[PDB]
RNA sequence: GCCCCUAAGCGUGUGCUAAGUGGAAAAGGAUGUGCAGUCGCGAAGACAACCAGGAGGUUGGCUUAGAAGCAGCCACCCUU
């Protein structure tokens, strides 16, 4: 399960403040 | 039991609230207040180190002599704020008391000897309310159990007392009660 | 295991987690105590097995407190079926546990074994604890 | 050697080492020889 | 080291040197005790044999003040007494100097000065 | 070089003493001449035997006695025991020999000090739980 | 393994053979084996009928008379005293309306609770899933109807229909399959059980074994005929796992004696094929202790059918049978007056009570009687110079060291091949 | 966001990191390295070192093939 561990932690990122959508 | 006030220092504080006191407490201060029978809502900033250098030394009630910008008023430390996980000192509650004053406070009492060695001795409440004077308090009252057969409750009749202190809750609540030593089929048939 | 004889509501909400214990956080009983750190809907089994964990290293004497008790079911709807129509059978019982909450405590003479005991209690439980002691 | 991931002493003799990255024990009775990874 | 019980003891040691006149200094090599008991226990009348490991012989004097020498920390140096049995404990355990055969003779504390080795043995003679 | 506390009336019976004295290159029977024409002529309260042969084929001993926690062994009583420490008296003794108490071995192991009777009154006694009243 | 509540059960059972006091024997065993299993028995009706029903065991009144019991009971459930076929349990099931799960289940279940090791725990899971295997579509819920079907099959084309079989060989081939990773896991698992008895094979040593039903002790002959405490409970298969302990008579060699699993009658012929252990051992011994109650209304019964479990062990893997000496306990505490027949046609009857009373004193001395011939005998001169020539020689297991001499030693002793050997030079 | 791709800082001052941590993760294991107090000894030269020190009645019991300081263990009031 790669896929969703590493296209739902994208949101630690400083230009998406802690949320991104669908995640 | 005479002892002496332990001196210290508290400036009185100019802002009151929850982040003012958070930062307070960010530099080292612990927040307190001086209230009694002299009438002084005091808001105070007492120092951490040193309270709690007096406080696990010279017990917890201890007695303060205190400069609030430049008088000397002697305290009795009534009550503490002491958070569950951090275990720091949030707050104090030091009532303003003078010389003569027969005042009731709450002492912790401890054991002395080991047992018959074939019981098991078990505390149930370590702490008595006791009556006696400001400069009079005493700390860590002694109950001996020493060669003491099981079947045996030591209520709160049998401590003995210093000078001028009288008691307050009755002689009739335990204190120490010695059973008789379990074995492991009693282990096992407790708590199943 | 520890069940209670009788509940008002048998099927019930999962009890909320949140916020600090505000009663039970000091050693009142024993000598020394288990202090939780974290929130954990800690169960029957996992009871039972600390406490024998904590008989099995002290062989004959000493007293030991279970401070917890499990009253709050949670329920679990059965096997390989779809969603819907009912909430499910009650199956767990469930003590609401958090921080500073003391679980067990233990009177022991030997202080070394004491606390030998309380960290083969505190390896059966879901969260990370301490040994606090009746004193400060 | 018994590699897995809680190395710990066991008798009265044996001390741990970190050594090349991984902490091991080692001991005179080489029964004992445990490293982590 | 604590200088309370070391020092409260090993002066009123070597302020026995004030009352006596006459102990005699050896040198402790280590054996068995089963052979050192017949020494201490036989030909140690009323003497010693203690090690003052190597400990508070000059420092310790001061109570005295006749310490006038430098070698009382230089090797190892005992305390066997001879006030009360003046040749007795002296020679006694320098025949264990052919005996024990695990010490010299040094020379020690004879009339309070400073004497040669030569004469020291003419006198545990004489 | 083998001591022993096991029992003194020993007349050669038993894989302790005879093989003792079938050991090591010696007689026979010349230490067990000596032996029952001296020791147990003095009828044999508590002996043991420490191997010292010099080139010679001898060795000789004292008049050799358990210490003052065993005592009653050579001097009064029964010559029995408990295995536990601290544990229930099994006889008492006076205070008769008690500067011959020391008058058989006042060793110690390392080279650190004398005076075992000092070291006995409570060194060699608390193990057993054998009695001096 | 599934676990809810009953406590209420009536049990029925076919006397198809067997004299009267026989038949309710059995029905006996169900009772204690339901109580083992902790419910409470309410009533218990049993039937003549030379030969089941193949729709529903007992009868057709029959079940109806029982349908009104468990009206009458209300007991949530019913137990048959005998191994009963899928189609059978499920017709019965709509006649009470309640449980009808036949004894090969309770005991089957019985064993998943009592077993703690997790070799125990697995042997388990093959068991009660091989009696599953052959209840599927009567647990037909799933194929329940799964009548959603009708898949059209034009076929020689788009289906898309995945399917390529059939529901219930898909749903079987599941079953089938963990089934034998499962049997895989236990065959390897006999590595481990070697290689914990490796120091035992070598050094050969003598190994008493103890036979015996379900409740005639065992355990309770270990725990006192040597030393050590294990579980001694007063139900029903107690031990799920062999041990075994030292102790020896004047002959230290070890008759190591291990305690087994107990031998019901009528094995449900599923959990026991993984029960190896207790029968692994019974092939490699030198004795055998068959163990047999007094306080038994009929002790030779199971002398009997325990004896033919141990018939079946030595035809598989050929071999002599052991010697195997039938000990007779839970007398003198006998709760049974009965003990004299015994005593005029049975071996070996000692009082052992196990319990207090003892009587294991002629058993002992007459324990080391039966085993394997021992095999070592020597006398011998032995110089002064020995200091080594003990070697064994007193200190050995069995070395005799009972004969001596002032010039050496005369020694007239028993000595091991690999031990004092030839080496002792007469 | 500012070394080059790629516009603008291989920016300035004080510290940390040795893991490419930065640039995924748990119960738990752990002689990493900075900080801050505490506790005895505490630049007495304590501590480490070269080292005399080797069967005290030391083959004790509980017992004896011996119970060969020493299968095991329930105690170290012990001293030139
Ligand atoms: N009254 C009495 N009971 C005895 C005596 N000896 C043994 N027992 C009974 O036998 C029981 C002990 O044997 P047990 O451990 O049950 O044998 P087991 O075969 O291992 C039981 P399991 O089926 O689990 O293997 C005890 O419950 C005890 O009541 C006796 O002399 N008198």
């Amino acid at each position: 399960a790669k896929r969703g561990r590493k296209k739902r932690d994208r949101k630690h990122s400083k230009a998406n403040h802690g949320k991104r959508p669908n995640a | 039991t005479a002892n002496i006030p332990n001196k210290l220092t508290a400036n009185v504080r100019t802002r009151t609230g929850k982040g003012a006191s958070r930062q307070a407490r960010r530099d080292g201060k612990v927040p307190a207040v001086l209230y009694g029978h002299g009438t002084d809502p005091q808001h105070l900033e007492l120092n951490a180190r040193d309270f709690a250098a007096v406080l696990r030394s010279h017990g917890t009630n201890a007695i303060l002599t205190l400069d609030i910008e430049g008088t000397e008023q002697l305290a009795l430390t009534k009550a503490l704020d002491v958070h569950p996980i951090r275990r720091n000192i949030q707050h104090a509650d030091l009532l303003v008391v003078q010389r003569g004053e027969k005042v009731t406070v709450e002492v912790t009492v401890l054991v002395e000897g080991d047992a018959t060695p074939g019981t098991l001795v078990t505390q149930d409440a370590n702490t008595i309310e006791i009556e006696a004077e400001a400069l009079s308090i005493p700390e860590q009252l002694t109950v001996s159990v020493e060669g003491v057969e099981a079947g045996t409750q030591i209520t709160a009749g049998q401590i003995s007392l210093p000078e001028g202190v009288n008691l307050i809750s009755d002689p009739e609540l335990l204190v120490v009660n010695v059973v008789e030593a379990p074995s492991a089929e009693a282990l096992e048939e407790e708590g199943a | 295991m520890l069940i209670p004889r009788k509940v008002k509501h048998r099927k019930q909400h999962h009890p909320e987690q949140r916020g600090i214990a505000s009663g039970g956080t000091s050693v009142s009983f024993g000598d020394y105590g288990i202090q939780a750190l974290e929130h954990a809907y800690i169960t029957n089994r996992q009871i039972e097995s600390a406490r024998i964990a904590i008989n099995r290293h002290i062989k004959r004497g000493g007293k030991v407190w279970i401070n917890i008790f499990p009253d709050r079911p949670l329920t679990k709807k059965p096997a390989e079926t779809r969603m819907g129509s009912g909430k499910g059978s009650p199956e767990w019982w469930v003590a609401n546990v958090k921080p500073g909450r003391v679980l067990f405590e233990l009177s022991y003479p030997d202080e070394k074994t004491a606390r030998d005991a309380l960290t083969r209690a505190i390896h059966k439980l879901p969260i990370k604890a301490r040994i606090v002691t009746r004193e400060e | 050697m018994k590699v897995n991931p809680s190395v710990k002493p066991i008798c009265d003799k044996c001390r741990v080492i970190r050594r090349h990255g991984r902490v091991m024990v080692i001991c005179s009775d080489p029964r004992h020889k445990q490293r982590q990874g | 080291m604590a200088k309370a019980d070391k020092a409260t003891a090993v002066a009123d040691i070597a302020e026995q040197f004030k009352a006596s006149t006459a102990t005699v200094v050896t040198e402790y090599r280590g054996l068995t005790v089963a052979n050192l008991a017949e020494l201490r226990r036989a030909l140690g009348d009323s003497a010693t044999y203690t090690v003052a490991k190597n400990t508070l012989v000059k420092r310790a004097a001061s109570e005295a003040g006749i310490e006038g020498l430098d070698e009382l920390f230089a090797g190892p140096t005992a305390i066997a007494f001879v006030k009360g049995e003046a040749v007795d404990a002296a020679k006694a355990i320098k025949k264990f100097a052919k005996d024990n055969k695990a010490l010299v003779i040094k020379g020690g504390y004879m009339d309070g000065k400073a004497l040669s080795v030569a004469d020291v043995e003419k006198i545990a003679d004489l | 070089l083998i001591k022993l506390q096991i029992q003194a009336g020993q007349a050669n019976p038993a894989p302790p003493v005879g093989p003792a004295l079938g050991q090591h290159g010696v007689n026979i029977m010349e230490f067990c001449k000596a032996y029952n024409a001296a020791t147990e002529s003095q009828r044999g309260n508590v002996i043991p035997v420490e191997i010292t042969v010099y080139e010679d084929r001898s060795f000789t001993f004292a008049l050799k006695t358990p210490p003052a926690a065993k005592l009653l062994l050579k001097a009064a009583g029964v010559q029995k025991g408990s295995g536990e420490p601290h544990k229930t008296k099994v006889a008492k003794v006076t205070w008769d020999q008690v500067r011959e108490i020391a008058e058989t071995k006042k060793a110690d192991l390392n080279a650190n000090d004398i005076d075992a009777a000092a070291k006995i009154i409570a060194g060699t006694a608390r193990s057993m739980g054998i009695t001096v009243e | 393994y599934r676990q809810l509540r009953l406590e209420r059960v009536v049990l029925v059972g076919v006397w198809t053979e067997g004299s009267a006091a026989d038949a309710e024997a059995s029905l006996a065993e169900l009772a204690a084996l339901a109580e083992t299993a902790g419910s409470e028995v309410l009533e218990g009706l049993i039937q003549r009928r030379d030969k089941p029903d193949p729709s529903t065991y007992i009868g057709s009144g029959k079940a109806a008379e029982l349908r009104e019991v468990v009206l009458a009971t209300g007991a949530d459930t019913v137990i048959c005293d005998g191994e009963l076929s899928p189609a059978q349990l499920n017709a019965l099931e709509k006649a009470v309306k309640v449980k009808v799960i036949d004894r090969t289940a309770l005991i089957l279940d019985i064993f998943a609770q009592h077993a703690t090791s997790r070799e125990g725990k697995a042997q388990v899971s093959l068991a009660q899933m091989e009696y599953m295997l052959p209840r599927l579509r009567g647990w037909g819920e799933s194929m329940s109807r799964q009548a959603g079907g009708r898949a059209g099959g034009a076929g020689g084309g788009v289906g898309t229909r995945g399917p390529g079989e059939t529901k219930i060989e898909t749903d079987r081939r599941r079953i089938r399959e963990r089934m034998a990773k499962l049997r895989r896991e236990i065959r390897d698992m006999k590595k481990i059980r070697d290689t914990q008895r490796g120091s035992r094979r070598r050094s050969e040593i003598p190994s008493v074994a103890i036979v015996g039903y379900t409740n005639a002790g065992k355990s309770s002959l270990l725990n006192a005929l040597t030393g050590a405490g294990v579980l001694v409970e007063n139900a029903l298969f107690a031990t799920l796992e062999p041990t075994t302990r030292r102790g020896e008579f004047e002959d230290g060699r070890p008759f190591v004696l291990t305690d087994t699993v107990g031998f019901v009658r009528h094995l449900p012929t599923q959990l026991v094929e993984a029960f190896r252990s207790t029968l692994e051992e019974v092939v490699d011994a030198d004795l055998l202790i068959h163990v047999v109650d007094g306080s038994d209304v009929n002790p030779l019964a199971q002398i009997n059918a325990v004896r033919t479990v141990i018939n079946e062990v030595v035809a598989e893997y050929d071999i002599a049978p052991p010697p195997e000496l039938l000990v007779v306990n839970k007398i003198d505490a006998a709760t049974g007056v009965g003990l004299a027949q015994l005593r005029r046609a049975l071996p070996d009857a000692v009082f052992v009570s196990a319990r207090t009373g003892d009587g294991l004193d002629k058993l002992r001395s007459r324990m080391g009687e039966l085993v394997e011939s021992t095999d070592a005998t020597v006398d011998v001169t032995i110089p002064y110079d020995r200091g080594d020539l003990v070697a064994r020689v007193h200190t050995d297991g069995h070395v005799d060291a009972t004969e001596h001499t002032d010039a050496g030693t005369r020694i007239k002793a028993r000595v091991p091949a690999p031990l004092a050997a030839t080496l002792r030079e007469y």
